[PDB]
């Protein structure tokens, strides 16, 4: 438990903090000598129960940073590693760790954060493993990102008939708009049912003008809920509404359903169908609807089956993709082999970090308050 | 009395099997994997289900025990030869802890697997674990002399042990010795099985000691680091860097010490002392004063710091349940006729098996000869129960009960195909060419032993490596 | 843009009005100090 | 401001250290019950070594060296910690002075009956699973409750912002306030209390005061205070009085105690007590005092409630997270958020039960017709040396039909799969690939003539379920109907005397 | 000290003679014991072995507790039959490693500091039950591998009294084989055959206790505790030398 | 009949002839009690169930 360094100029070398169980011999197997300085540190000390930071291991880290205690006897010169990466597992556990690390900062070296020599380390999310292809994506980003990568890898949709097979840099764009789209969908489902929002991509659009006559937004509202009723799967019933307006006799759609016994209605007012949220999905929803027909194909690679609908499509094709293959997420940086963690969160060529703000630190230091006001 | 009954049982759990070299938490820990299905070919599992079982199942105490004993399995500076593939962070030679039991993956060995081939076939007994609802392996049935070749230590007040680990490939070609000729000279073994081969690179100092340590069973040899000592050419000055330290010896104690012997002017000349380990490689560097020689200094560390040990090798471990001392050739003779139980044990469950499998194929292929007959004969009656009381040739003459009955009525109409029936049929020509090269193999005794000599040559080939250590004797 | 004083809770600005930030006095901060080496800066949790 | 991070953390903490208020537990309760239920060590199955429970918990939901999971498993073992415990122990389980219980390698465990009511329909796909540690593994989100048990057993936890503390209530009074609030959606807190007039503890004792336990059933916060039933008995030949004390609040440990009020004694802070003896036996519970010739029973009583946990005060906080957020709830939220929970279990029950009805529907079609064509489909597979050419042969041909008039008879349009395609099934043409192997794999112990007879009757027996189900589904009255009878069960099975008096001003 | 309330659980009956103290395992037997016995003539005091630094120790708090309740006095010289509270003190403990080193030093710290304690005979070891068999509508308890074989062959059986002594005339000589005129009327006069058959139509559920954490207090109370069907023996001055040996070899 | 003085090492035979069984002297006695009052009186642990989590 105490550092090692090689290179004494502090701007081409750099100091990672790591917690002693998890990223010690980690770090320590795997550094790199020349410009890397690691401290092994234990975030749990015996007290009688299991608990804090170490007063012995404080003055240790003091001495390691290297340049002062306070803002007055700062000293930029005398600092010893100009980035200094706080590589600890981030669950809650290591994420006290970090914290007493940024309080400590926050309080007694408020410069380091200011001038931005606290860098954080950042390890990947994901490991992706198919047979051959072994891989390591940083975030849910570039997951989802992959996921639709291979699952467009090499397929293409045959729309009416066999016709100009869909796919390339088209078939990305639709599926991106759809994806977007449905994320769009995701979030107002504390709005309104999902099914139904999607139900409203699939059926054709209803312009205020159509809000000015009647018997045209009860046959679209009718044809919706009756859809979403032969659609259904979870035994739960629709049925259909609409209110009325006194001023401009404008009519606007109500949306009943009985979901367990809670019938509840759910309208839909003029400034919904201007907003522009429903402008996107009505894109999508022309681009969609307008187009696949009926004895379709949709088909990946070696292998083909006929679909219903994009729905189904897509969903074939994520089905088509992950079945060969599985993923992790990784929790703990003790699931690395030194290799790895060299790879993946070390290697100043391939290494994602974050560099915390002075407003970082203060949030660290909010957390640590409530946490030790417990 | 009771006292003695205490010294038997911790004599029991704190030593050795030789068959096997394994204590009751190895053997367990291993077995558990193998039930479990961690294999070496199948994705890893994270230590904390191994674990888990082992304290469900066989092991319940803590996972102190259970953890450690799988972590130590998997460092390579722990064991010669490796019984656990683990990823993750598996802890350092400097004393850096393993990761969480949460965090760390581990899957068997492939070498582990060879360590447990032909359990499933009745070959060791098993015995009562606490609860008495599962059973466990008292014995493994090894392919290899892991006894010897992962060696032991002794934990044990009284009767204790401390076996060092060896180089497969030379216990495997000193068996193939022993199996050719009985009453072997134990120097004859000597010139198969240089001595000890540790897992870290390391020299042995003394010969004489290796000698007396295989023949009486007991001795003292020293380990001894490969240190190395350099000039810088131009400067003419001179720096000392170790390359390699004896077996279960601490690089950050062994420097700390080090620091500690500076500190307090025992040892003196050392301008500069750095630990300059890396992925790389290990490499230790102590940088000459003026005032002093390399030479000299590096003789007072290997004196007083841990750069070279004195390796207590005594050979303790249970025979027939007994706590005996042993020979290189004692240990390598139970190691042989252990195997020849395995092997009889074994083929006496594939011959048994291939019979009665012979016996339903027979029954089966006759269902298939009588088809018609029966399927109107066992219409006829309502209850299957009733029917079943109602209840080719040539190669059976040629190549030569109600359960039976049972056996032909729980079958498939996918098994009524044409293919079937040659398949069957081929299944028993081939099942008769084995129940034949069987009964053949329990014949003579000698083909058993030459048997046993391929699988050996096999285990030497796949899993045989170099030599980690030198041997040096200068008297 | 003002901030807290971790040792007194006192309210002090951020800025160079106060060389002590985020402590109100160096007595403050020093206090503080002597408090992440008196091992009392500790988290406890359980269950 | 409280930040992103900041509230992910608070969540996390709570999530865990609260409970859901569906099944009142928190994630290591459902863990080790769940554990349990997949080891299948039923309530009159042998019981089992508490290591095993606890090694599989470790390895599969719970992969820490803690005590956690064994204390866990314990605490649901001891008749003073749980009102109707979940665990049906056996051995040295502790004792409520405080003794620890025996190494988890002596202790056995079994779950206890109404464990298996708390998980009763757990695989009709009835509530979300979700990943373990290690993802290789599912664990219930929530649990396919049929009792109340948040209200029953009680919950007790802190966390970073809040805690909770609900007391443990009588079972057979809680189901009667369900069935009062089902029959009675809309009702009053004055009247459900009409069926539970307050907490009730394992350990039994006194409540003193009704006002505390009304303001937190109507508000979910109140404080009311248990008074231990102690009792002074006087000796008739000498006179000479000894208290003597039988029952004790809830969560107060004996031991601790009996130490306190000797500490009182020898401080002198209360006076008047010649000896201080704990003749606890299988008897059960008593503490004897024995008051001084100076000294007054009564007084010496007064001041041991006053100066000891003789009386103490519970307070009640009942907050249980609601959907995926903590919120503080009273009385008449709990049971309505329970009841949901019913309706949505016992729909989904029946959606699973449903599918499961109509495969086997179609399955056994297919087996029927199969029985009727015996010799060309025997002939048929006879020639065609390969499998799946026999199954094509199978499916390419539509085949024909005492089995047809009932397969007519006893249909309506549906007893097929909701999966089903237009094309497949019955114009007296059979339309037929899976039927194609579920007749495939046939065993030869069926061909016998009364098999088919038992596999209508199966069918007609399978129609009467779907009929039953789908009447089940088509009216919530039904469902509702259902869920009293279930309950009314679950009182019948375990339903326990009051063991707390409650007492006025 | 003075007052024992709160770690130690007295018995009403204050005449030494009549009454009995249980020295028990506390993270073994102790909530058991203290559910399980007998409030009038039965005081039970828990104990525990703590772990510190690098093992196993009787506790000063423990020791003082322990002195306090028995009363007597500390060094030969000291001991006072009068002022001793109990004539009857049970070590009830398991056999393990644990189990041995409690009960052991229990006696040692009887054998130092209070030896007339165990030459007086008040001491008492307690014996419980080793073997738990039930066929599956009832159970008995069986105290020594004796009595379990005794109980097994008796059972065995289910021809005559002469098969009976038939059969342990064929016990004896396996246990002979195990370990002359008798061996050759043996081989002058198969038989494993209809014996196996026996084995076979005998063996139910059999359970071996490893611990008393097994017993329900009900259990530990009809098998080891309750004045009748009770087992315990008085250790001798032997006894202790024998766990002072023990213990100076484990110092 | 002689067994050695657990504190000192004295051989002093048992009977009258030592009033401090099985002691030499009462010091030694009484610093025996000492040590069975400091917790001075240990048995080392064995290479029984530890957690590694728990203290
Ligand atoms: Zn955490
Ligand atoms: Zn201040
Ligand atoms: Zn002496």
């Amino acid at each position: 438990k105490l550092a090692d360094c090689q290179e004494r100029d502090p701007a081409l070398s750099e100091l990672y903090l790591v917690e002693g169980d998890s990223a010690g011999g980690s770090a320590k197997q795997g550094r790199n000598r020349k410009n890397q300085a690691i401290l092994p540190l234990k975030g749990k000390i015996l007290n009688v129960y299991d608990k804090m930071l170490s007063s012995q291991e404080v003055a240790t880290l003091i001495t390691a940073l290297g340049c002062g205690i306070g803002r007055d006897e700062y000293n930029p010169d005398k600092l010893r590693y100009h980035s200094i990466i706080i590589m600890t597992d981030a669950d809650v556990d290591g994420s006290h760790i970090r914290t007493l690390l940024l309080t400590f900062f926050y309080r007694q070296m408020p410069e380091i954060v200011e001038r931005g020599h606290v860098y954080i380390a950042q390890p990947p999310l994901y490991k992706v493993k198919k047979g051959k292809q072994e891989q390591y994506i940083k975030d849910d980003e570039a997951m989802d990102q992959y996921q639709i990568s291979i699952a467009l890898d090499g397929a293409t949709l045959h729309t009416n008939a066999s016709a100009p097979a869909l796919a390339g840099e088209a078939l990305e764009k639709l599926v991106s708009e759809y994806n977007a789209t449905q994320k769009m969908i995701n979030r107002m489902e504390r709005r309104y049912p999902k099914a139904m929002l999607k139900e409203l991509i699939y059926q054709p659009t209803l312009t205020e003008a159509d809000l000015s006559d009647e018997q045209t937004v009860t046959r679209w509202v009718n044809a919706l809920v009756s859809e979403l009723n032969d659609k259904e799967q979870h035994g739960s019933q629709w049925k259909f509404d609409v209110h009325t307006n006194a001023e401009q006799n404008l009519f606007e759609p109500i949306v009943r359903v009985r979901t367990h016994g809670v019938d509840t209605d759910y309208p839909l007012d003029h400034e919904f169908i201007t907003g522009g949220e429903y402008r996107r999905i009505c894109t999508l929803g022309e681009k969609l609807r307008g187009l696949l027909e009926e004895d379709a194909f949709i088909e990946r690679g070696e292998r083909r089956q006929p679909v219903a609908s994009f729905e189904q499509a897509l969903d074939w094709l994520v089905k088509e993709s992950r079945r060969g293959l599985s993923i992790q997420r990784y929790k703990g940086l003790g699931e690395m082999n030194p290799e790895q963690l060299w790879e993946t969160t070390m290697d100043p060529e391939s290494r994602r970090m974050l560099r915390v703000t002075v407003k970082d630190a203060i949030a660290a230091d909010q957390l640590f308050t409530t946490l030790m006001g417990d | 009395s009771y006292l003695d009954y205490a010294m038997s049982v911790i004599v029991g759990r704190a030593l050795p099997d030789v068959r096997d070299g394994l204590k009751p938490v190895h053997r367990r820990v291993l077995y558990a994997m193998n039930v479990l299905g961690n294999d070496w070919n199948k994705a890893y599992k994270k230590s904390a289900r191994v674990v888990g079982d082992v304290i469900g199942k066989y092991h319940p105490h803590g996972d102190s025990a259970v953890y450690d004993t799988i972590v130590r399995m998997a460092q390579p500076f722990s064991l010669r030869y490796m019984l656990v593939d683990g990823q993750g962070n598996f802890g350092s030679i400097d004393g850096d802890s393993a990761a969480a039991m949460r965090y760390t993956e581990i899957r068997l060995a492939k070498i582990a697997h060879e360590l447990m081939a032909d359990l499933e076939k009745e070959t060791v007994d098993f015995v009562d674990n606490y609860d008495g609802t599962e059973k466990i392996p008292d014995v493994m049935p090894t392919k290899i002399p892991n006894l010897l070749v992962n060696g032991s230590s002794g934990i044990a007040v009284g009767m204790a042990t401390n076996i060092p680990p060896h180089n497969l490939t030379e216990v495997i070609n000193g068996c193939l010795a022993y199996i050719d000729d009985e009453d072997i000279s134990i120097e004859g073994l000597m010139e198969h099985i240089p001595g000890p081969d540790f897992p870290t690179a390391a020299i042995i100092n003394g010969r004489r000691g290796i000698e007396e340590a295989y023949r009486t069973g007991r001795g003292k040899v020293y380990i001894r680091a490969r240190a190395e000592v350099e000039v810088d050419a131009k400067t003419g000055r001179e720096t000392i860097i170790v390359h390699e330290i004896p077996y279960q010896v601490n690089k950050a104690r062994l420097i700390e010490k080090i620091a500690e012997l500076v500190k307090e002017k025992r040892v003196e000349g050392i301008s500069a002392l750095r630990d300059e380990s890396d992925k790389d490689g290990m490499r230790i560097v102590i940088e000459v004063k003026r005032d002093a020689v390399g030479e000299v200094v590096l003789n007072n560390l290997y004196s007083q710091t841990q750069l070279q040990v004195s390796f207590g090798i005594n050979m303790v471990a249970l025979h027939h349940g007994q706590p005996k001392i042993m020979n290189l050739k004692d240990i390598i003779a139970a190691f042989v006729r252990h195997r020849r139980e395995v092997v009889t044990r074994r083929t006496i469950f594939e011959l048994r098996k291939a019979r009665d499998r012979a016996h339903i194929l027979e029954a089966l292929a006759v269902a298939l000869a009588n088809i018609d007959p029966i399927i109107e004969l066992i219409r006829h009656a309502p209850t299957p129960a009733e029917a079943k009381t109602a209840l080719v040739a040539a190669m059976l003459e040629r190549a030569g009960t109600e359960q039976q009955a049972q056996a032909i009525l729980d079958l498939r109409l996918q098994k009524l195909t044409g293919l079937e029936h040659e398949k069957l049929l081929d299944e028993y020509k081939e099942l008769l060419d084995q129940i034949a090269e069987l009964l053949r193999i329990l014949g003579s005794a000698d083909r058993l032993m030459e048997v046993i000599r391929e699988e050996l040559e096999l285990v030497r080939e796949q899993f045989g490596d170099k030599r980690r250590t030198e041997i040096t004797a200068n008297s | 843009i003002t901030v807290n004083c971790p040792t007194c809770g006192k309210t002090v600005v951020w800025g160079e009005i106060s060389p002590f930030r985020p402590f109100c006095s160096k007595r403050c901060q020093l206090i503080d100090l002597g408090e992440w080496a008196a091992e009392e800066k500790r988290i406890p949790s359980s269950g």
